[PDB]
RNA sequence: AAUUUAAUUUCAAUAAAGCAAUCCCCUGAAAUUGUUUUCACUUUCUCCCCGCACUAAUGUGGGGAAAACUGGCUUUAUUUC
RNA sequence: CCAUUUUUGGUAAGCAGAACUGGCGAUGAGGGAUGCUCCUAACGCUUGGAUAAGGUGCCUAAAUAUUCGCUCAUGAGAUCCC
């Protein structure tokens, strides 16, 4: 149950296999992880790349395994690189892009927020080719390089928004933004 | 040889900002159903989101949030790069920030209201009681001192 | 009611939210004073408010213009259209609400001596980013011909002056009371001396 | 986008600075200098002890940072201006017509009469605290100078706008007074 | 005054042919095609280059001769005539017709669809 | 507001011990239808050297060293700290 | 007679003519500001519930909600049929 509250999508590896048939005795087997918002929609994802990689489809093939992956350390910084392959009005453009997370399924999220964001580009015409963890120093974008230094600090660069309670209508004296 | 010259330095350095988004600052959380609690930030993830720790005492878990939830607080004590929950609590009851920050205004403002919304009605009955007899001397001591 | 007028200080926010929560609180029936209705400020550059003003002044009724559409010029009338804008002003409880509101431009003196309120959420550097262009609806009026804002200005620093006086008699005051509070937590009674140290006062 | 910008920006030598409330003051041999930063997002701090002025800017983006050299390089200029005063050198050109040069208001006013012999009169005040001087060295050079690099460049600008005339060709038709140089004194 | 040929692109309409069924069809106006040093070979050739559509609506004769005569005179100033060859990869064939029964034939277009090169140089 | 026994790479401390020092939990980079082998990667409110106050900062840019406080693992007990 | 998809003539048409199905017509409640056909959904009379389409600054009922982007426009831009 927890008190915990934003946030939610999820990893899965999903292990499947062609039916097996006289023609056949000993099916291919094919392995994948898939980032959805669940078990349903992560063996559809499955199934739409078994479909476009290879001639099974889901009533040719068998399920071997599905099991939800849970990251190692919750609370720990990873830099994730991952490569995408998404669809433009006129066709498809690759990207590789770096997102620094504790979570690979956050990057995910960012990853998503960024495309839908910066392009308009929507969840359909996304494809994810592999999210891994990439050394500080190997890094190419600039907006993750900065975090990577050895001393950080801000001054306070963010409004108050405080409870609900205290959102009223009317205020004494003028406030101020934030303290200096 | 850079030991020579410190006199002038802490003579002539003030600097207006203060309170700087730096590992090991005491911050209030403002937002979600941890508000109103106390708590580190431990390390920083991007630009929006920190990793918060609260202290054993104030109780709000390890965890990612934004940094728009919080109210950071005067306070900061050094860390090292990452938590650990043992390290933390010796620290902070080494350091005693919690009294720190009850001394501080804004920590007596917190506590004052608390106690006061919790009282009973025969407490908040001597309140007023006493802030009655107060008055009564007060308006006495006017009148004696025209 | 929930308070027996609220009185609004214009300075610093921006019209459409000040206006459009006005507007829900002057529907559930509170009358409220906006007082310094020519510090409002409109999110748009001189420029580009100065240009939509314009096209309202190009609007017209062509077979009669004394029965057309209204260009008023008042800071407060302006502010007062805008919030008509946002009632339902040909229903009754619509020129109820109308009613209810009350605009002035500057401070009068039976406002004077009362106190003035603002809205947190309407606050320009609240709502609108530091760096983006922005307008004063007074310096806007004034940019489009319809200056009122020397007289103002001349009545509030008058004003302002005494009001400076009345509030350093006002902090004297206080600071005496709080002589004569302190010196008579000793006249009272220890045990309920204690009780109101306890919980604060 | 950056997470810091900043800028050191070089000793004002002999001259008083004063960096509060947003509206930066320097004053020295040759006046003193008023200009606003208030709408500006910068925390810009005079640094005081060994001199020099520190401009930092926190979670800036490139506009920003631009407007950052433009303060330092208008400080810069600030300092300047007070410690050995701007001279915008206007030469005159003129092919043939007599352009009869009256400086009136006590070095504040350039009237002009008679370019291209028009028997017209132009009047061009100068901007508030800047000096117009004619010049002993050459005959057809006249002096704009000030504190405030500003005035006396908008100043001979406005000058040299006022003369010039509209219609026709203008490429053999070359008259007129011209900004040659500008300097210090 | 003669169409605005902007009606043809669209193909819109069931496919017609110049055939038997025309009895008296109007000739392309492209009839030129190809320039250049025709006799060449894969050593010569090291260089092959490919104009796709991607728009994929239909393409007037007209068009054709104008675009390619204008690529030629490019090509012809640029690297001199016998450096080269230009080749017209896709040919004219769907009969248009216009009203003032159904219309007579005045128009005559290429077919584009998907993935189609239009020259090669 | 809770709650039961399962399931599924959860933990976190507690106080006594060890193990290695960019090394480990990890994660990099490398050499036909198998494994495996190599060196890369932590901290620091430690110290030194150069810049000698050069800072966004109770510091700081560069070069080196130092350690295991810090962290990681193996343990042994411990869970109402 | 109207709509999607397929479709013939005609430059095109809220044009002429179809195919399959569903509507409207003869039928409405809620939404689409508004509206014969779009969406949701078809109706005895009432009470209570929880939703749909659809929304939730004010007009106007619900969030000046949260969260990450992008965006300044001397005629910004704002939801199928439209």
């Amino acid at each position: 149950i927890d008190n915990s509250l934003n946030t939610n999508i999820h990893q899965y590896h999903i292990v499947g296999r062609a039916i097996p048939t006289a023609k056949d005795k000993n099916p291919n087997v094919y392995r994948m992880c898939i980032f959805a918002k669940n078990d349903t929609n992560a063996k559809s994802r499955f199934w739409y790349f078994m479909k476009k990689i290879n001639k099974l489809k889901k009533s040719n093939g068998e399920l071997l395994a599905c099991e939800q992956i849970k990251e190692r350390f919750p609370l720990r910084v990873k830099n994730y690189g991952v490569l995408l392959r998404y669809d433009s009005r006129t066709g498809t453009h690759n990207m590789y892009k770096e997102f620094r997370d504790t979570t690979k399924e956050g990057a995910i999220a960012q990853l998503y927020s960024e495309m839908a964001g910066r392009h308009r580009a929507r969840a359909s015409s996304i494809n994810i080719i592999r999210i891994s963890e990439i050394s500080s120093s190997l890094v190419r974008r600039p907006h993750i390089k900065q975090l990577l230094k050895r001393r950080l600090r801000f001054p306070a660069l963010h409004l108050p928004t405080l409870q609900k309670e205290y959102r009223k209508k009317f205020a004494s004296k003028r406030p101020s933004t934030y303290r200096m | 040889v850079e030991l020579t010259e410190e006199e002038l330095y802490i003579s002539k350095k003030n600097l207006l900002f203060k309170r700087f988004v730096e590992p090991g600052r005491l911050c209030l959380i403002e937002y979600g159903p941890y508000a109103g609690k106390l708590c580190f930030i431990v390390d920083i993830v991007t630009i929006t989101r920190v990793i918060v720790d609260g202290a054993f005492i104030t109780g709000v878990p390890r965890m990612v949030i934004p940094l728009k939830r919080l109210k950071l607080l005067k306070e900061r004590i050094k860390i090292n790069k990452n938590c650990k929950s043992g390290f933390l609590r010796k620290t902070v009851n080494s350091t005693k920030v919690l009294e720190e920050f009850n001394n501080s205004k804004l920590g007596k403002k917190m506590i004052i209201k608390k106690k006061r919304d919790e009282a009973t009605d025969f407490e908040r009955f001597q309140v007023y009681f006493a802030k009655r007899e107060l008055k009564k001397k007060m308006t006495t001591i006017k009148n004696k001192k025209n | 009611m929930y308070k027996k007028e609220y009185v609004i200080d214009c300075k610093g926010h921006l019209l459409g939210r000040l206006a459009s929560l006005i507007a829900k609180e002057l529907l559930n029936g509170q009358r409220i004073v906006a007082v310094r209705c020519e510090d409002i400020n409109i999110s748009g550059s001189l420029y580009r408010n100065k240009l939509k003003y314009q096209e309202f002044l190009r609007l017209r009724t062509n077979t009669n213009p004394k029965k057309g559409p209204l260009h008023l010029r008042e800071p407060s009338k302006i502010l007062w259209r805008c919030v008509r804008g946002m009632l339902p002003h040909k229903t009754y409880k619509g020129q109820l609400a109308l009613k209810k509101l009350k605009v002035c431009v500057g401070m009068p003196a039976p406002y004077d001596k009362k106190k003035k309120y603002v809205l947190p959420s309407a606050l320009r550097a609240f709502r609108l980013k530091k760096h983006r262009r922005y307008c004063r609806l007074g310096t806007l009026s004034s940019r489009v011909g319809w200056n009122y804002d020397t007289l103002v200005k001349k009545n509030e620093v008058l004003r302002k002056q005494v009001s400076k006086a009345y509030y350093k008699k006002k902090v004297n005051n206080l600071n005496e009371k709080k002589e004569i509070k302190t010196e008579a937590l000793n006249l009272i009674n220890p045990e309920q001396r204690q009780v109101l140290e306890n919980f604060g006062y | 986008k950056t997470i810091v910008s900043t800028q050191k920006v070089l000793i004002p030598e002999g001259v008083k600075v004063a960096i509060n409330a947003r509206k930066v003051t320097v004053s020295g041999k040759y006046g003193t200098l008023r200009r606003s930063f208030r709408h500006l997002p910068i925390d810009i701090r005079l640094n005081k002890l060994k001199k020099y002025i520190k401009v930092v800017m926190w979670f800036g983006v490139p506009d920003s940072l631009a407007c950052i050299r433009t303060v330092c390089t208008h400080l810069k200029n600030m300092f300047t201006g007070v410690t050995k005063k701007f001279l915008y050198k206007m030469r005159l050109v003129h092919a043939h017509f007599p352009i009869n040069s009256n400086i009136v208001d006590n070095n504040t006013r350039i009237e002009i009469r008679n370019y291209l012999g028009e028997k017209s009169v132009r009047f061009v005040k100068a901007l508030p605290g800047v000096v117009i001087e004619k010049s002993p060295n050459v005959k057809d050079e006249i002096y704009v100078s000030g504190a405030d690099i500003e005035n006396v460049s908008l100043t001979a600008a406005l000058i040299h706008q006022s003369v010039l005339c509209r219609n026709k060709d203008i490429r053999k038709f070359l008259d007129g007074i011209y900004v040659s140089e500008v300097t210090t004194v | 005054g003669r169409r605005p040929a902007r009606c043809y692109r669209y193909c819109k309409n069931k496919p017609y042919p110049k055939s038997r069924y025309c009895r008296g069809v109007p000739d392309p106006k492209i009839r030129i095609y190809d320039m250049g040093r025709k006799k060449a070979d894969v050593n010569e050739f090291s260089g092959v280059v490919h104009l796709v559509s991607y728009e994929y609506e239909q393409i007037s004769s007209e068009a054709l001769e104008a675009a390619r005569i204008s690529a030629n005179k490019y090509m012809i100033t640029n690297c001199g005539k016998d450096n080269f060859h230009l080749r017209v990869r896709i040919h004219p064939f769907h009969v248009l017709r216009i009203n003032k029964a159904f219309g007579k034939p005045n128009g005559v277009v290429a077919r584009v669809d998907i993935g189609q090169v239009l020259l090669s140089i």
